[PDB]
């Protein structure tokens, strides 16, 4: 086509989606990770995770307001990944890399899994 | 704005 | 912080949101523009438009499944802007620039209004 | 991935 493109549009949209998350506006699901609860937008979760994409395209699960993750999932690892989904920034540290990678594999977040594997290979 |  | 960032994340999220729109997945509102109807995600509309942000943060309007736009709004202009919201690409043409700018002013999409004013000033 |  003969379209023009606004370079910062996608980033500005995500920044606004994160502002809505911070103020709990139009969040439509709670993700339960053991004793912790995380409110989010189903669409953003689906856009970032192969697991949430499969869950919320399911004709029964699409209507659930609460999703319980596997008990092996670490709440901090999930929190770090939820922040990544809404900001593009990953708080990857020596103390959390194993939990983050395990959570990203479960959530099916291929790019996060890839950088975790690279950071781990560098420290061995 | 750019030509994509 | 000591975060790393995935450059393409915001663009990939928006691409996935547009895929959901194309398959009518988790769309939660219909925007009526005269005889035409456009299905969309309230969160994406709010992230792109000052008008939709004000509408869906209203305690009564946040719960509406149908929003009727002012009858002066052109359905093609709205369609072009809805596509822009979900893709960052604006199909701006000599034949549609006036309708697009008028729709972007009504929707409160400042960057679109700015490029329309610049393209109009160049042709005078 | 970059240093932002
Ligand atoms: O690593 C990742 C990230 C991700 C996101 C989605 N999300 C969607 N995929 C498609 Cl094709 N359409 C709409 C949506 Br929402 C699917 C798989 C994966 N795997
Ligand atoms: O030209 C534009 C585009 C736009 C988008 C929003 N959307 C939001 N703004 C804020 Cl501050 N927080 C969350 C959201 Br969603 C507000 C105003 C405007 N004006
Ligand atoms: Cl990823
Ligand atoms: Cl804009």
């Amino acid at each position: 086509d003969s379209c023009i493109q606004f370079t910062r549009h996608a980033s500005d949209v995500l920044l606004n989606l994160n502002r809505l998350r911070s103020r709990d506006i139009l969040t439509d699901v709670v993700i339960v990770v053991s004793r912790e609860q995380f409110r989010a937008h189903k669409t953003v979760l689906m856009a970032c995770s192969g697991l949430f994409y499969s869950i919320f395209t399911d004709q029964l699960k699409c209507n659930l307001s609460v999703i319980n993750l596997d008990p092996e999932i670490n709440p901090e690892g999930f929190c770090i990944l939820l922040d990544f989904m809404y900001t593009s920034r990953l708080n990857l540290r020596e103390g959390n890399i194993m939990a983050v990678m395990a959570t990203a594999m479960y959530l099916q977040m291929e790019h996060v899994v890839d950088t975790c594997r690279k950071f781990i290979k560098a420290s061995e | 704005w750019v030509i994509p």
